[PDB]
């Protein structure tokens, strides 16, 4: 049920063509498209397109995101992917590897919310 | 529009 305003604004045939041309020109990096969860109570982010080295952890990337929404330590932050919330230990490529779409995007919801979407 | 990628540091 995850919902993304970027592929409403970007049409996959092009979306795939960046996924393939970025995938191709940095081989050590995976794209990654963040936004908001849907009625999340968050802030937007002016970036979504992220290139991240694979082998940065889902908890730095968590670090990276909490710092660009400048949330507080005490604040809660969950990172949603296919509806599911990713472990911290995880590299981001692995995380990549298993849910990326067929653009080759992999899509993170960021919500305070421990459920997505509502 | 069509924005760059945000090139994450390790
Ligand atoms: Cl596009
Ligand atoms: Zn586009
Ligand atoms: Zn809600």
């Amino acid at each position: 049920s995850m919902k993304f305003q970027y592929k409403e604004d970007h049409p996959f045939e092009y979306r795939k063509k960046e996924g393939e041309k970025i995938r191709k020109k940095y081989p050590d990096r995976v794209p990654v498209i963040v936004e908001k969860a849907p009625k999340a109570r968050v802030p937007d982010l002016d970036k979504r397109k992220y290139l991240v080295p694979s082998d940065l952890t889902v908890g730095q990337f968590y670090f990276l995101i909490r710092k660009r929404i400048h949330l507080r330590p005490e604040d809660a932050l969950f990172f949603f992917v296919n509806n599911t919330i990713p472990p911290t230990s995880a590299t981001m490529g692995q995380l990549y590897e298993d849910n990326h779409e067929e653009d080759y995007f992999l899509y993170v919801a960021y919500s305070d919310e421990s459920v997505y979407g509502k | 529009e069509e924005a760059e990628f945000v090139e994450v540091e390790p």
